[PDB]
């Protein structure tokens, strides 16, 4: 459906999914290299 | 126009005309609406039904030979879990690079038609199909079935969708009795003959 | 001319006239013809420079297998003692590299005014184009046609594909280039990025 | 020893710091049984924060007199990786995101109605865009070297 897609591109549900997904991607980072004060690299 | 429908007595969508190989009509959510998502669907359900060909021939074929016990090999839910000659990550990557290769090529005909017919190295070498999904050529059609008459294509196109969608309802079922069941295909489909009334979820 | 990528369109600004054209360039940078004329340069400097590393970084390990010579590698070459301490050394080669490289640079800005030799004024570079000097920088006086150009340029990259490869292995590694290529050869199916 | 610091290694007050936290997290162990699932979390608490501060030792932080780390800006090397490298980082991410921003921007500032693609995003032309600013920094400068960064 070309409208259902015109209402995906809409402001608010972008957003929101895009938020989404960097608050999962932010959320497993910190999962997996926890208590990073320094980057020690 | 005149053509059975999956819902006798009902009216089928605006968007399905019956020009399509294997068209009943059958479209309630209208997820093909418009006629690029039409087209992007007709390939995906091609691609869908010949692996899932595969897949079933696959599935099923070794498996009822080990059954009456011709051959012994494993089962296939567990066929990942061997031992090959080398770790599984390095057969996985090597797959994804000649499976990009070949796929991506596809991808190229899905998007322009007809700019991938010809051979990079030897240009003396041709795929001869007009239509997108249909490539031919010495190839995919080394004895000259895929073309003819349209009347000849129609039923040739159709007899594959029909096939393909049952394998991949096979397919789903195989995998679904083996995880509640938790035995193999073929011993299930014995269980049901033994005790029809019984044998049963 | 060729196609990076079958089925898709090449760039309006890469019209094919210049040497090994094939229509790549998805992200953008060549859009403003002032770009594209700067970055020809910079692509010609970068491969003609890692062509010569690549060929002095690998060459001087192959001796292993022929046995000639007795030389450490790449990346332990630098703490060598030799007859000048690395300050000098340094010192003189920013002191050369400075004149010759500024020489380089003013024929990008006003092609044609840096031919004429400073000193003996009875000297002077044949007229060419921007990256292709000629003159006693070409003593056999081979010809430059658009194939050599082609040829030239496919190495530059490919060479420079080569360094960047002859630096990350060693990151990871540990060793020499030419010792990761031997033990690929022992064991193919189980030596790979993927160590098991 | 900058501004009279000391390393993390030896100092007491670090230590007497984990001691604390470490005794705190073990009295609450003992009011469960030792099979059950909030012992195994208290179990994990405790080998996190072990390994937390054996980390923090490691790394060369600085203590002061209360057993804290603290942080040098000054561009010492010695702690670059507490300030200078995470700031390149965040620097570039930052300059990505502001790029590919006006790009966007550019791209459709020349269509009938504008405003209509600012609350209705276009995706594909975005999605080609936003592989774009990978390379924001030589874009970047090369706009400005031809003065086409500032408008007229
Ligand atoms: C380009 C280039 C790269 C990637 C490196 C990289 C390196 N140099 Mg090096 N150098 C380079 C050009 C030059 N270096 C040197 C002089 C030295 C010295 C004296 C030393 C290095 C060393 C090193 C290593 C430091 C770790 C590393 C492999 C060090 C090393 O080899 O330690 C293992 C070292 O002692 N370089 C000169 C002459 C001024 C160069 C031109
Ligand atoms: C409980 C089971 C479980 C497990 C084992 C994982 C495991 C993982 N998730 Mg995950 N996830 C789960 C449930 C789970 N999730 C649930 C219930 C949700 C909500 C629907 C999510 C939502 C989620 C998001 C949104 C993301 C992950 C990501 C990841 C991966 C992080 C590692 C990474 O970035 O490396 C790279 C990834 C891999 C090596 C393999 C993938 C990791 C493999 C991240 C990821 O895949 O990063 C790309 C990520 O962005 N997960
Ligand atoms: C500009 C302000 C600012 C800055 C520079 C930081 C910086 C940091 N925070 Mg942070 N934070 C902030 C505001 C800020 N925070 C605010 C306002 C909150 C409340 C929502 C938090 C809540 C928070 C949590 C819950 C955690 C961090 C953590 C961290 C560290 C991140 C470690 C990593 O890899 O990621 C890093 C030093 C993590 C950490 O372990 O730090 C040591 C962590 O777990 N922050
Ligand atoms: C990738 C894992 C894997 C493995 C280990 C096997 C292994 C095997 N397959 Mg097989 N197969 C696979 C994937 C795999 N298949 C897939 C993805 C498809 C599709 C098929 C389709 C297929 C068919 C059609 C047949 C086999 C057969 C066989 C057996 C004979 C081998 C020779 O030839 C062997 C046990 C043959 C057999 O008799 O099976 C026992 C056979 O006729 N396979
Ligand atoms: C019920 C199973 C079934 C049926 C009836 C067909 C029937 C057909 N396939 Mg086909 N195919 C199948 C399964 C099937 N396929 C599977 C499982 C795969 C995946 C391996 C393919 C992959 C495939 C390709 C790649 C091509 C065909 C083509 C064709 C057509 C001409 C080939 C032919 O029959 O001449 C025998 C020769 C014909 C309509 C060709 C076509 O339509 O182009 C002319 C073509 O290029 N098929
Ligand atoms: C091609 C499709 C197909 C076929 C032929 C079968 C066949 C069979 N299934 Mg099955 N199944 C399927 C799909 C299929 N399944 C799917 C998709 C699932 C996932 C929901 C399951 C889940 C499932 C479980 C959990 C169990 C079976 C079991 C069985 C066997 C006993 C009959 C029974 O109670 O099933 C009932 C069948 C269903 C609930 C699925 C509905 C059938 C689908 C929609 C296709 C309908 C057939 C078709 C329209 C008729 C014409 C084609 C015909 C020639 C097959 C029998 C051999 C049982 C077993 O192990 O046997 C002892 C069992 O416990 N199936
Ligand atoms: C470009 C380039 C650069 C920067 C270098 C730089 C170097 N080469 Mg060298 N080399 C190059 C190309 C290059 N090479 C090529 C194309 C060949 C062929 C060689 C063959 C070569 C040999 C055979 C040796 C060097 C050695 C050396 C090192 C000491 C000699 C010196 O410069 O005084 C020095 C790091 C010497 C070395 O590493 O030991 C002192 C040495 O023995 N080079
Ligand atoms: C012409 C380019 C070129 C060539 C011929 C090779 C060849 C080789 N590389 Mg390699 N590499 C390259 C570029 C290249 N590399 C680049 C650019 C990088 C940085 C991303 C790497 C990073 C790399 C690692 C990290 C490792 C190798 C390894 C190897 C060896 C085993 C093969 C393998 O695992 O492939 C790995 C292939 C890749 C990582 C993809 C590189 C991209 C391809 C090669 C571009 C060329 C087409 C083999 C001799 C392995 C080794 O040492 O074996 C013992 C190993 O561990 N390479
Ligand atoms: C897609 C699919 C299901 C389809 C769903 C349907 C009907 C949806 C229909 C509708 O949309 C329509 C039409 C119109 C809409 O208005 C309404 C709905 C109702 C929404 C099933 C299978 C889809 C896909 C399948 C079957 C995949 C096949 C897998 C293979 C090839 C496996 C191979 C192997 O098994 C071997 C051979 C050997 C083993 O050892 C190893 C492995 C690798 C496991
Ligand atoms: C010059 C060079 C290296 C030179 C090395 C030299 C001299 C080494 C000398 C040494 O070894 C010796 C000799 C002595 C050794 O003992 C010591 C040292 C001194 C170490 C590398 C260039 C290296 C250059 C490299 C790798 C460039 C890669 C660029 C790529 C891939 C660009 C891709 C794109 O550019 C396009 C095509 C279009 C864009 O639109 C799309 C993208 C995708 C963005």
């Amino acid at each position: 459906m070309r409208d259902l897609k015109t209402y995906l591109s809409v402001a608010p549900v972008l957003s929101t999914l895009w938020f989404g997904s960097l608050a999962g991607l932010l959320i497993e980072i910190n999962r997996l290299f926890p208590d990073a004060l320094t980057f020690p690299f | 126009p005149d053509r059975p429908i999956w819902f006798p007595g009902s009216t089928p969508p605006e968007w399905l005309d019956g020009s399509l190989p294997g068209d009943f009509g059958f479209d309630p959510l209208g997820l093909s609406s418009d006629p690029d998502s039409l087209k992007w669907n007709v390939q995906a359900e091609i691609v869908h039904c010949r692996w899932a060909m595969l897949g079933a021939a696959g599935i099923f074929i070794p498996e009822f030979l080990t059954k009456i016990g011709i051959l012994n090999t494993p089962s296939w839910y567990t066929a990942g879990e061997q031992e090959y000659f080398t770790d599984k990550t390095t057969l996985f990557v090597v797959e994804l690079i000649l499976i990009g290769w070949a796929e991506g090529r596809r991808w190229a005909d899905i998007i322009k038609p007809g700019s991938v017919n010809t051979d990079p190295v030897f240009p003396n070498n041709k795929l001869t199909g007009t239509d997108v999904g249909y490539p031919g050529g010495l190839w995919f059609d080394p004895l000259g079935w895929g073309s003819g008459s349209p009347a000849k294509l129609k039923e040739l196109r159709t007899k594959e969708i029909k096939n393909g969608r049952l394998a991949m309802l096979a397919v789903m079922g195989a995998w679904f009795q083996h995880i509640y069941t938790g035995t193999g295909p073929i011993d299930n489909l014995f269980a049901h003959l033994a005790d029809p009334g019984h044998a049963t979820i | 001319k060729g196609e990076w990528l079958p089925g898709l369109a090449s760039p309006d600004y890469l019209t094919g006239s210049l040497a090994g054209d094939n229509g790549f360039d998805p992200l953008g940078l060549a859009e403003d013809p002032e770009n594209l004329k700067w970055f020809v340069q910079a692509e010609l400097v970068n491969g003609r420079w890692a062509m010569l590393g690549v060929a002095g970084m690998l060459l001087p390990e192959v001796f292993t297998k022929i046995g000639i010579i007795n030389v450490p590698e790449w990346y332990d070459a630098g703490k060598e003692q030799y007859f000048a301490s690395s300050s000098t050394l340094f010192v003189i080669e920013f002191i050369l590299f400075h004149y010759v490289e500024i020489r380089r640079w003013q024929d990008i800005k006003n092609p044609g005014s840096v031919n004429q030799d400073p000193i003996f004024k009875q000297y002077s570079l044949p007229k060419g184009e921007v990256g292709y000097p000629g003159g006693i920088f070409n003593p056999l006086n081979f010809a430059p046609t658009q194939e050599a150009k082609e040829k030239e340029l496919a190495n530059g990259r490919l060479a420079m594909l080569a360094f960047l490869g002859f630096v990350v292995q060693h990151n990871v590694t540990g060793k020499g280039p030419f010792e990761n290529l031997l033990q690929h050869l022992s064991d193919p199916w189980h030596n790979t990025i993927v160590q098991t | 020893d900058i501004s009279g610091l000391t390393p993390c290694k030896d100092s007491k007050q670090f230590a007497k710091r984990e001691k604390q936290q470490i005794k705190k997290l073990e009295s609450s162990l003992k009011l469960y049984a030792p099979e059950s699932a909030p012992a195994l979390a208290l179990n994990a608490q405790i080998e996190k924060t072990k390994r937390r501060f054996d980390n923090y030792g490691k790394y060369g932080l600085l203590c002061g007199s209360d057993g804290l780390p603290h942080l040098i800006v000054n561009g010492d090397q010695r702690h670059w990786g507490e300030f200078i490298t995470p700031g390149i980082l965040f620097l570039y991410i930052a300059g990505w995101i502001g790029w590919v921003g006006r790009s966007y921007l550019i791209a459709i500032s020349g269509e009938k109605k504008p405003a209509m693609k600012e609350i209705i995003i276009d995706v594909p032309l975005a999605s080609r865009i936003i592989f774009r600013g990978f390379i924001w920094p030589v874009a970047a400068y090369r706009e400005f070297l031809n003065g086409d960064l500032i408008a007229k």
